[PDB]
């Protein structure tokens, strides 16, 4: 807000305030200009859910169980820039820069730890109408990069762009015509790009201050450690905030 | 008569089985909580992000370890030096992920060991003893506070603190070699001389007493039964063991005084471990050991290798491999 | 988590106060020499 | 199945420490 | 029987349906009649330990 | 995968020598109760 | 399709009979998730019969 | 402590009853091994 | 010069904590009379309970 | 909120009433014997053996 | 096949460990046949010999050396700034004798598989499913006899 | 990847890749580090050497040093793990 | 395929009860040598 901007740095630190997106006040309309460029879009999710096999009364249909985040306060995106292009039918947004990834890890019932990169990279938003309204609702696809960049070294010392490529303390595996092709999947490290679909919804606007904010819902796919396991579908919900300029 | 005087009379009574004392008022609650959390965290504790890079390192027995590899993992690099109790963690699952129980065990350990040390003073006061057994115990208290407290302070994180385990100890010693060169530092040199000397004068004093024992048994029963407990006769000819060592090296190198002899056994190790534990302390603040790399040159100016250059190439191997993902910039400032 | 936290400050300053008021309880006079 | 042996060795070691402290052969003069 | 089972001061007994599909821990009110000696009636267990 | 002959190594490496050292203590206390002549010698 | 009586659990159906469904891992035998079971879970009972 | 217990007795096992109890265990070990190994 | 001050005044500050341990062990025992050793005529342990 | 600069880690008001009732509950025990004594009785010793 | 079987690092008694147990066939399995003698040639055509593992090294980087000692090819740890990779040098493998008698593999996926197993002496086909062979070398009875009777003495 | 083709075009074959090389690979070409090499590495996937002239913000001098080494520049398939660490891959002399 | 917990069943089913019955015999002979008072009582 501007109320957050009143504070100094020593009053914010250690209080968990910089993690939290602003609260926009009031509702009206604002029109995106021709050269309109979005300035301070922050996204913070308030709840997480992982698609699992749930234990109902007699059936095992797939449902979302929620989860507790374990990385502490590092989940919020910030400073996301981008120009707001005006197509004729629908106003669009394409993000350009800003902190658009925040790696985090949630824990399921059972003790399973599921990390996932929460990101909005290469987002193509499209929403009904032209002007931002309390009934406005935009969304679109984003590309999730892999959770580890290819020069990550696993405990044996094997990466996609560096490291070894065989079980380094098992030297008798590469004997014979077959070699170590039985454990081939854990040697080949494949950088993976998946898709994610976010759906935002503006409901409170200032036009005298040119800042909007509302509730979103985002679904994406968790990580796999370069093909080590099957990734799992992760749903999340929260609130965002943006400065329309 | 009062309730407090009848409680001070019990808590300072030497007639208890174990003397409790006023230091036991904060020795026993501290060390039983360091114990009861250690047994649970060593047996059943989920993996811990130590490098702060969200790569959790398993350290307990239920997650596929043994006595050697299993270890209570230090806290995260993300926390660092911050105090991280259970109530400042928003769940226990968030506490156990980020290296929770390393701070609960260590801080209740260093309070309980510094209270076990003062408890050794207290009973020496109530028994009429001269007081200074607790000064000899200052030497492992100096060394325990050096690797769990002082070295995480000067390096700015408990993640550089020592892992509570057996294989975690040798992860600690080797990474400390590459980054600080402890073997060339003269305070590890002054305590290797403290424990090689300490184990020498232990087995040198323990042999000269056992050599000069007086006949009090038969050849059928044990040698040890010639000492009745609480007797007032001396159980070995001390003139005999003085004349032996007075000929084994020469005459003037032998302590005829048994009090000055039994003082030198307490001096040499304890001074050797005071000095050593202030080697880790001065190397906690990056005042490393000696560095004689590229010190010998010819007249042309080409570097002639020494043994320190071969030792350097062993340090360069551990330096480029410790925390192989945690670094992003060319110099390990931490 | 603020219920556990209350329980710890009870237990700490219970035993810390037994320590503080232990040595204020004429503690040098508790020796085997006299009294 | 493997860690069950390690736990039994550890708490079994702490038993004989308990019996050595409290059930010790108390030495007596005369 | 009065507190743990009947859920006055307790969780209660695991009960279930006739065919083992649904089942949950719930308080069980006692059945005092001759239906209490039907052993598949969980109310007879509450009526037993109270009586 | 662990070696299944190690259970026999450890659990007999514990029990067989440790049950041996118990026996030398029980017959030690029996000889002391044997000579003593009161209520336990028989 | 894998209940506790397939996995050979012997004393575990005696804890769930008298009203214990949750565990400290967060799972439950009824399948509903739980944030906190408190003290009396499966691990709390097992650790208290030891103490 | 308190006083010495007047109910202290001694345990006996003669050489005869040793060989019964040894042979009892080995024959039960011969018999029940084949079923345990399955 | 930070690493010279943090490694030398820190170096001394442990040995002066040892000076608190030596000089107060002696001073508390010099006040009580047994800093020279145990009396042979009157040993305090012998006038106590059985050991257990 | 960890790195707040709050006295003794007292975050909430409820934790004070824990601290005051801990020092005072043993202080009142201590005053039952060493309190209500003569505050004007001296000695020229190194150590006082006055009373209980 | 017997003469090439001694030219194999798994038959060295200085490769085993202490607390690993059992025969050497527990190491990698019962040997079946000799795969042959691979000869490595680059795109220039000169003969490259794989540098062999000494008895000290548990791990050893695969290095291909020509006749005069110059490093000509390897398998790089760091794949970014690579100047001697097999893809650049274009090393082809030629077998001679054994059951791979006249064969030539030319691509980098297959040549790297035979360059790793050629630093271990000769190249054999094993049978690791009969004794549940885990994949680490054991010691010969020459090694065990020297252990006992020198720790005894 | 175990078996990645075009290892040579990254840094050492003296014919560089565009969409996979490190910015250190353009150091061997006099004139391009850091300014002209900074723009090539920063923008997205290229399909040819002709797409090097499509960079927003080129001078005639920035196109000049590309014109010198356009035989040595070539473009390959972007494998997405090399495309991330194009500014910094953690290699320092 | 045999059950690998049967080695622990048999070899402790032999040794632990059979080493028990040895102990009751050794302390029996120690009490008899304890009372007898000659050369072995001590
Ligand atoms: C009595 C011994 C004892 C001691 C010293 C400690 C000490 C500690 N415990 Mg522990 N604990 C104990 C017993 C003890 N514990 C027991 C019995 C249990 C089981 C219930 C626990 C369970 C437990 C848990 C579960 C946790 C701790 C934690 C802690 C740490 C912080 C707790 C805190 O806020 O302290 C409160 C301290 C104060 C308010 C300060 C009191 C100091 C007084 C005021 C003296 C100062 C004098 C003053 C300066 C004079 C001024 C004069 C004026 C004129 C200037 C600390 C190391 C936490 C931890 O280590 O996390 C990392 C944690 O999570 N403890
Ligand atoms: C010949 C080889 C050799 C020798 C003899 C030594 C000797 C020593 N090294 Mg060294 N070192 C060597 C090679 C060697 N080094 C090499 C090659 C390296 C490089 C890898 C190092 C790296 C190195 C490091 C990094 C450190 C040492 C340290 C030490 C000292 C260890 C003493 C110690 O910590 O006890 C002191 C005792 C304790 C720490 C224990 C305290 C225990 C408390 C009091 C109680 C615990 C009670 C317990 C929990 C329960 C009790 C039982 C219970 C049942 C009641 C000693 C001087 C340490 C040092 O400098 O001192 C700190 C140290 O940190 N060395
Ligand atoms: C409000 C009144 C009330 C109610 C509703 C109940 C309800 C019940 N009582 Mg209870 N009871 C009550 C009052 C009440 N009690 C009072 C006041 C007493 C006196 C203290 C008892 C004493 C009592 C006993 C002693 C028993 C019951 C039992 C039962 C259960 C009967 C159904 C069943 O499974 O039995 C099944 C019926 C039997 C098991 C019959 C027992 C006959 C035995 C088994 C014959 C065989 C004996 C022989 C040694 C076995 C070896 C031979 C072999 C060859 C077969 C049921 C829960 C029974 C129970 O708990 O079982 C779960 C039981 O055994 N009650
Ligand atoms: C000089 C003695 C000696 C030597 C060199 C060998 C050598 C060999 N034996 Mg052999 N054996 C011996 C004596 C010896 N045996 C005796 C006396 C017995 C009768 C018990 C056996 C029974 C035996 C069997 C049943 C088998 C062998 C096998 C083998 C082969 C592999 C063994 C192996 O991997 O070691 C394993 C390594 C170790 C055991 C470590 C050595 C001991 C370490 C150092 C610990 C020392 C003890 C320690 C201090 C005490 C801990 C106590 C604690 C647990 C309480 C090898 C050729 C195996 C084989 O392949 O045969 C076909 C096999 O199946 N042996
Ligand atoms: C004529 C020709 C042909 C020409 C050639 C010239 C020529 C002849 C040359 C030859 C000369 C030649 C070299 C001879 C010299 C001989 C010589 C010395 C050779 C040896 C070489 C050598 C390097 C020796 C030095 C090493 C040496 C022995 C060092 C001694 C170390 C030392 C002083 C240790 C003391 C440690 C110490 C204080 C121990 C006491 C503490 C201790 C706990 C002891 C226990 C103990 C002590 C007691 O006291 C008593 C009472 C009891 C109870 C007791 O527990
Ligand atoms: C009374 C105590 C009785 C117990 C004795 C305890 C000793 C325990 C240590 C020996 C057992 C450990 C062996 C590992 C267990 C295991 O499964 O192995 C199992 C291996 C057998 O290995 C099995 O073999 C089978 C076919 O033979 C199959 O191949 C199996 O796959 C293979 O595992 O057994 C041994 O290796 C036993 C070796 C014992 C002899 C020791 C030789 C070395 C002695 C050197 C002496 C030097 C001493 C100097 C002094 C010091
Ligand atoms: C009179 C006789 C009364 C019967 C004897 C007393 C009852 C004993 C029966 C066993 C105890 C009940 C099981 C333990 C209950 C338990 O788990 O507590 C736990 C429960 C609360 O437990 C909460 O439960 C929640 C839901 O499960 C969560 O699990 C929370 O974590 C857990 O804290 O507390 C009570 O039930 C305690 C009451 C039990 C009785 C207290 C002792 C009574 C002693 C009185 C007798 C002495 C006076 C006699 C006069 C002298
Ligand atoms: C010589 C050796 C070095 C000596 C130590 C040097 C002094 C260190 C500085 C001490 C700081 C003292 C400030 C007050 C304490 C403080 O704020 O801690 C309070 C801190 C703050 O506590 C945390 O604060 C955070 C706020 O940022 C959060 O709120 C956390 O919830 C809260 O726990 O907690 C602790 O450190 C507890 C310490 C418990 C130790 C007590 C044991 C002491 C027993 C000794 C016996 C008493 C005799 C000495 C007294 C005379
Ligand atoms: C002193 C002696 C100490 C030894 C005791 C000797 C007893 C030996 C007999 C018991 C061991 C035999 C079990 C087979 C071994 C085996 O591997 O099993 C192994 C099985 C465990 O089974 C293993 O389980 C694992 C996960 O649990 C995996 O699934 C493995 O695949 C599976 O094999 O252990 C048992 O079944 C032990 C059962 C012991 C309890 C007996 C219950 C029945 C008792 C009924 C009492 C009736 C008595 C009436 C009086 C008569
Ligand atoms: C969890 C801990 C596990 C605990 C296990 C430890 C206890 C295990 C061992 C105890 C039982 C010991 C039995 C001792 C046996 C014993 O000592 O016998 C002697 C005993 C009584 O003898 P007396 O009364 O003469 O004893 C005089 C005393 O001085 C000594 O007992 O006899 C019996 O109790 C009944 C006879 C059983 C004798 C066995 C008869 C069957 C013969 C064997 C059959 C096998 C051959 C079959 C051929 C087909
Ligand atoms: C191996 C095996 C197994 C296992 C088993 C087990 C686990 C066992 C255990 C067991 C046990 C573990 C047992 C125990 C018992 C014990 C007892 C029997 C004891 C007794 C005691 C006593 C004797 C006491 C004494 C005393 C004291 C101490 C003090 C006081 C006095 C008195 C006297 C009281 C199984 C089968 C599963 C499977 C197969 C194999
Ligand atoms: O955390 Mn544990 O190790 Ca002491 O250096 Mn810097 O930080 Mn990390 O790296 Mn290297
Ligand atoms: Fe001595």
């Amino acid at each position: 807000k501007s109320q957050i901007n009143e504070l100094s740095y020593l009053q914010v630190k250690g209080t968990g305030l910089a993690n939290r997106c602003a609260e926009v006040v009031g509702e009206d309309s604002i029109k995106p200009k021709p050269g309109a460029k979005l300035v301070d879009m922050c996204i913070e999710p308030k709840a997480w859910a992982v698609e699992e096999e749930v234990g109902k009364a007699g059936k095992t249909e797939k449902k979302f169980v929620n989860s507790k985040v374990m990385t502490r306060q590092t989940y919020t995106l910030d400073a996301i820039e981008g120009p707001i292009t005006v197509d004729g039918g629908k106003i669009t947004f394409n993000e350009k820069e800003g902190i658009d990834y925040a790696a985090t890890t949630v824990q399921l019932p059972g003790g399973e730890r599921v990390p996932f990169l929460f990101t909005v990279k290469d987002l193509v938003a499209k929403g009904n109408g032209d002007t931002f309204k309390p009934g406005f609702q935009m969304g679109g696809d984003f590309n999730t990069p892999s959770y580890r960049t290819g020069l990550f070294l696993d405990p044996k010392g094997r990466g996609g762009t560096t490291g070894y490529d065989m079980a380094v303390a098992l030297p008798a595996l590469q004997l014979g015509e077959e070699g170590d092709a039985e454990l081939f999947g854990e040697n080949n490290k494949v950088f993976d790009i998946t898709q994610g679909r976010i759906e935002m919804e503006v409901n409170k606007v200032n036009a005298e201050d040119s800042e909007i904010g509302g509730v979103f819902v985002a679904t994406q796919l968790s990580d796999t450690d370069m093909g080590s396991k099957t990734p799992k579908k992760v749903l999340t919900k929260g609130i965002f905030y943006a400065k329309v300029d | 008569v009062s309730l407090w005087e009848r409680f001070c009379a019990w808590i300072t009574s030497t007639e208890n089985r174990l003397y409790i004392g006023w230091f036991g008022c904060l020795m026993f609650p501290t060390l039983l909580t360091a114990t009861s959390c250690f047994i649970i965290a060593f047996i059943a504790a989920p993996p811990v992000d130590i490098d702060g890079i969200r790569e959790p390192v398993a350290g307990s027995l239920l997650y596929g370890n043994n006595i050697i590899s299993g270890a209570v993992v230090p806290s995260s690099n993300a926390i660092g030096m911050h105090f991280y109790p259970i109530w400042e963690a928003a769940s226990i699952d968030e506490w156990l992920y980020n290296g929770g129980p390393y701070q609960l065990i260590v801080l209740h350990f260093l309070l309980g060991v510094s209270a076990y040390m003062g408890r050794e003073w207290e009973l020496s006061y109530r028994l009429g003893m001269r007081p200074w057994i607790f000064v000899a115990f200052s030497a492992p208290v100096a060394a325990a506070s050096a690797v769990f407290l002082v070295y995480p302070i000067g390096q700015g994180s408990f993640s550089d603190g020592m892992p509570l385990g057996i294989s975690g100890t040798f992860n600690f010693m080797l990474v400390f070699q590459a980054e600080h060169n402890i073997l060339m530092h003269p305070f590890h040199m002054a305590g290797v001389a403290g424990v090689f000397g300490g184990s020498l004068f232990s087995a040198m004093h323990g042999s000269l007493v056992t050599s000069s024992l007086i006949r009090e048994t038969t050849e059928n029963e044990s040698t040890n039964y010639g000492y009745k407990f609480g007797q007032e006769e001396e159980t070995y000819n001390i003139v005999a063991a003085h004349g032996y060592f007075g000929r084994l090296i020469f005459q003037y190198a032998s302590f005829n005084n048994s009090r000055a002899l039994h003082f030198f056994l307490a001096l040499w190790p304890v001074v050797g471990i005071w000095i050593t534990s202030m080697g880790i302390s001065t190397m906690a603040f990056n005042l490393n050991g000696f560095n004689f790399n590229q010190s010998v040159v010819d007249s042309q100016g080409r570097v002639i290798n020494t043994w320190a250059d071969i030792l350097n190439r062993a340090n360069l191997g551990i330096e480029v491999m410790h925390e192989r993902n945690a670094h992003n910039f060319p110099l390990d400032l931490a | 988590m603020l219920t556990l936290k209350i329980l710890v400050y009870t237990t700490v300053i219970f035993f810390v106060s037994l320590f503080i008021f232990g040595f204020l309880s004429s503690d040098p006079s508790r020796n085997p020499n006299r009294k | 199945m493997e860690a069950l042996v390690y736990t039994f060795l550890l708490i079994g070691t702490l038993m004989v420490i308990f019996f050595a402290v409290f059930f010790r052969e108390t030495p007596r003069i005369l | 029987g009065a507190f743990h089972v009947t859920g006055l001061f307790g969780p209660g007994i695991w009960v279930s349906d006739a065919y083992g599909i649904t089942g949950k821990v719930q308080p069980v009110a006692p059945a005092w009649g001759a239906d209490g000696f039907n052993p598949f009636n969980p109310g007879g267990i509450a009526a037993h330990h109270i009586a | 995968e662990v070696q299944f002959g190690a259970y026999l190594a450890v659990l007999l490496g514990t029990f067989l020598p440790a049950l041996f050292l118990v026996n030398l203590f029980i017959q030690t206390e029996a000889r002391k109760a044997g000579k003593a002549g009161g209520q336990d010698s028989d | 399709l894998n209940p506790m009586w397939r996995q050979g659990m012997f004393v575990m159906p005696f804890m769930t009979r008298l009203g214990i469904t949750d565990s400290w891992g967060g799972w439950s035998i009824t399948g509903e998730s739980v944030s906190n079971p408190g003290i009396w879970s499966f691990e709390g009972v097992a650790l208290s019969h030891i103490i | 402590m308190t006083g010495p217990n007047p109910n202290k007795q001694a345990v006996e096992l003669n050489r005869t009853s040793l060989y019964w109890g040894l042979l009892l265990i080995f024959v039960l070990a011969v018999l029940f091994s084949s079923y345990f190994f399955n | 010069p930070r690493s010279w001050l943090c490694c030398s005044h820190f170096f001394l500050a442990f040995f002066f904590l040892v000076g608190h341990w030596w000089h107060s062990g002696r001073a508390r025992a010099a006040a009580a009379g047994f800093e020279k050793g145990i009396n042979r005529a009157n040993e305090p342990v012998l006038s106590m309970r059985p050991i257990d | 909120t960890e790195g707040t600069n709050e006295w003794f880690g007292v975050d909430d008001l409820r934790l004070l009433a824990v601290l005051f009732l801990g020092h005072w509950a043993i202080l009142s025990l201590w005053l039952g014997s060493y309190g209500d004594s003569n505050e004007d009785e001296d000695f020229f010793g190194e150590i006082d053996y006055s009373a209980r | 096949d017997k003469l090439a079987f001694y030219d194999y690092i798994g038959n060295n008694p200085a490769k085993g460990g202490l607390f690993r147990a059992g025969p050497m066939n527990k190491g990698d399995g019962i040997a079946e046949a000799w795969l042959g003698h691979p000869i490595f040639r680059d795109k220039e055509g000169r003969e490259l010999t794989v540098r062999r593992m000494p008895a000290f090294f548990e791990t050893f980087p695969v290095i291909l050396v020509d006749k005069d000692g110059i490093i000509r090819a390897d398998i790089p740890f760091r794949r970014a700034e690579s100047k001697y990779s097999i893809e650049q040098v274009g090393v082809t493998v030629d077998f001679y004798g054994g059951k791979l008698n006249g064969q030539t593999f030319k691509d980098a996926p297959t040549v790297k598989k035979f360059a790793r197993k050629a630093q271990l002496g000769e190249v054999f086909e094993f049978d690791r499913t009969s004794l549940e062979s885990d994949g680490v070398f054991r010691s010969s009875p020459r090694g065990w006899y020297t252990y006992g009777h020198a720790n005894f003495a | 990847v175990i078996d990645y083709e075009n290892i040579g075009y990254l840094g050492g074959s003296s014919i560089v890749d565009i969409n996979n090389a490190n910015v250190r690979a353009y150091l061997k070409m006099p004139g391009m580090y850091p300014t002209v090499a900074g723009k090539i590495v920063s923008h997205g996937p290229y399909s040819g050497v002709a797409d090097l002239y499509k960079i927003p913000g080129l001078s005639s001098a920035e196109a000049d040093v590309i014109k010198k080494y356009e035989s040595r520049l070539t473009a390959k398939t972007p494998s997405p793990d090399y495309v991330i660490d194009r500014i910094n891959n953690g290699l320092y002399r």
